[PDB]
């Protein structure tokens, strides 16, 4: 469960991280932002993939 | 009116970034390598 | 043609901001579903 | 007493909120004066920071 526990930090620090590299993108070049966006909501995804099998 | 709200939103856009790169190295110095490449990426 | 063509750019420009806002309004009416 | 699963999930919606809020500021507000929008902004990460 360590393991689970560091994966979900790692995670969050990316989500941050890509957050900040998106709307980075919006500021920059935002016709292209969506490229970034479906990206980050599928670490989201893994998050409540993680979140899923944590509930049995 | 369309290119000065075009300019002051890239500049509010530029320092909000600016902002946000600096205390996400703040706060977080272990993330603080890939910060810089994403301006690397945008700018 | 060059004042026609400055114009034109800058219509344009101004249409496609608004509808990058209107993506991202959008796109955050359909995910708070998800939220 | 309140369950800590039900809180994780109660941050987790708040989060998801501010954020929500925070990009829909940036996006309504973007072109204010600058000093009130940057002290908003600062405001607003430094919830995000707290909330994290």
């Amino acid at each position: 469960y360590q393991y689970k526990i560091q994966e979900l930090r790692k995670l969050l620090k990316s989500l941050l991280l890509n957050y900040l590299e998106l709307i980075g993108v919006l500021s920059i070049n935002p016709d292209m932002y969506e490229r970034k966006v479906e990206n980050i909501r599928t670490i989201l995804v893994n998050i409540h993939h993680l979140l899923n099998e944590y509930r049995p | 009116r369309s290119n000065q709200y075009q300019r002051g939103k890239m500049h509010g856009l530029k320092q909000l970034r600016d902002s946000l790169a600096d205390k996400i190295v703040d706060e977080f110095p272990e993330l603080k390598e890939p910060v810089e490449d994403i301006i690397k990426r945008t700018s | 043609h060059v004042l026609i063509d400055l114009l034109n750019w800058f219509r344009t420009t101004n249409m496609n901001v608004n509808n990058c806002i209107w993506a991202l309004k959008s796109s955050l009416n359909s995910m708070t579903n998800a939220k | 007493m309140t369950d800590r699963l039900t809180q994780l999930q109660i941050c987790l919606d708040q989060m998801t909120e501010q954020f929500c809020a925070t990009l829909n500021y940036i996006d309504k507000n973007h072109g204010v004066p600058p000093e009130e929008f940057s002290n908003t902004i600062d405001e607003l990460s430094t919830d995000i920071i707290l909330k994290t």
